[PDB]
């Protein structure tokens, strides 16, 4: 991160879309009904243990993720492609914790939320939102 | 290519989860 | 923002989303050094108090920007044009605290991000920058 | 033409503050 | 349209949108060599007249597309879907013709970009690559 | 542009991609009032003319906004600031001509397109709009 | 909701179109 | 710096048009 710190523009700057970034998610989270609250909370759970146990699978992931080929839009193809045939809990879980993983590594804000946006909608089939609310 | 190989591993993860819950 | 949650679905790709996006924000605070961490406490301490104080002038200006004409790209312009004549600390403040209360309101994402990133740049001037490396 | 008007009041409200920060 | 022209301003801005979009895209053609200039021909002649044949079910299914519930990113993994399991030209065909008579009657031109950029992935699957290439 | 049409795939999403937007393009500007047509002839004329006579300009001009400290955003507000100062119809039209090659050397069409729509918002300022009006 | 219904028109026109094209 | 600078240089184009014309 200290690569895009170089400047006190850039520290102030990063200070600024911080504070705007935590203060939207705070009040989204005062904003959510209870349901969606323990929504992610179960998520938290599962995903913080799945790339805890993953950790090292999910670093040399990233690594491959970061060649020059690679593309979020080809990557979420392949995950729709994948999940229509596999209905296990277990390789959703996984996904968002690689996403999650891309997502901290990416320093481009843009970029990240539509990553995060489009892969949302591909990971959440019938299949997941039916594991979720049976979890609830 | 290296997509559609991080997918696969992915699934085998997921597998592997599935099995020891 | 329950318009937003109407299906299970539409709850669980919610939990999905925010768990991501509160992952990012996490690690990027834990990358931070001392003196980024430093700005955004006074950012915090200052423009939540904006924030707090004039809150009523915040929400009846949010009603203005929810107008048909309202565009962020030329509200950007003239944030720009204020700022080149008026070099006191506040505006910059209150403007900061003007586009957190828009964040607060915007269900999309992407458009959201978009606006924090470009305003941003636009609030940072060297004169924003003065300011606040004066303090600590 | 209300993002004219809306600058205006942060300007306002800048004054505001410096004043009363000093 | 027209609901966008209102003012001399927004006539104007439209025209500079254009001359700058136009000027970038006859640029682009330019560039290409002569294998990509074909392949444009062979989609060119195909689509039209897929367009134009399925003029009706175009418009009726832009109708369902206009829906609250639809979302571009859920219809590119249905696309996504469909195209693994129907491995024919038409589908394919009929796709680039249903995503550009979206694109027509979008008005935003960031969104319309970015979903003909991320369809286009969808899309052009080694079966279609295989199709088009056979062509001449 | 041949660094990125390596594989026959590339070719075909290149194809796919073009014929998109170009019919988009000229179904855009079939929907335009003669008016709108005005305008944009005009700006092909004069921005064509001024772009031929500073090419040279615009080449180098582009070398160092190629830099990696370079950004869009700050561009914008350094352009607004011009405009506020100065309120001839050459500064206008020569950052249309620059960002209109800004536009032929960006691959990225989402980036390109933002790039366009927020320029145009800046550009098209109150001064511009009379120029071209008059010139009608 | 209705973008699984589209795909599948989708797929029926193509099925129009790859017999006809034969 | 750059951005600053091109800007700078666009307005001298611009007045370099301007009289000429
Ligand atoms: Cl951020
Ligand atoms: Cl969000
Ligand atoms: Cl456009
Ligand atoms: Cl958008
Ligand atoms: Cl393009
Ligand atoms: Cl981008």
């Amino acid at each position: 991160i200290l690569d895009y710190l170089s400047t006190e523009r850039d520290h102030v700057m990063m200070a600024v879309r911080y504070y705007m970034s935590k203060q939207r998610l705070d009040d989204l989270y005062r904003q959510l009904p209870t349901k969606t609250r323990s929504y992610i909370d179960i998520i938290n759970i599962y995903c913080d243990k799945v790339s805890n146990d993953y950790n090292r699978d999910m670093n040399i992931m990233y690594d491959m993720a970061s060649t020059k080929s690679f593309t979020v839009y080809d990557f979420n193809n392949e995950v729709n492609t994948i999940m229509l045939d596999n209905k296990g809990l277990g390789v959703r879980l996984a996904t968002i914790s690689f996403i999650t993983e891309l997502g901290r590594r990416c320093m481009n804000p843009v970029k990240t939320i539509k990553m995060f946006t489009l892969l949302s909608h591909t990971i959440c089939d019938d299949c997941f939102v039916d594991y979720i609310t049976d979890i609830s | 290519r290296p997509e559609i190989w991080i997918a696969q591993e992915l699934r085998r993860i997921g597998d592997e989860f599935n099995a020891y819950y």
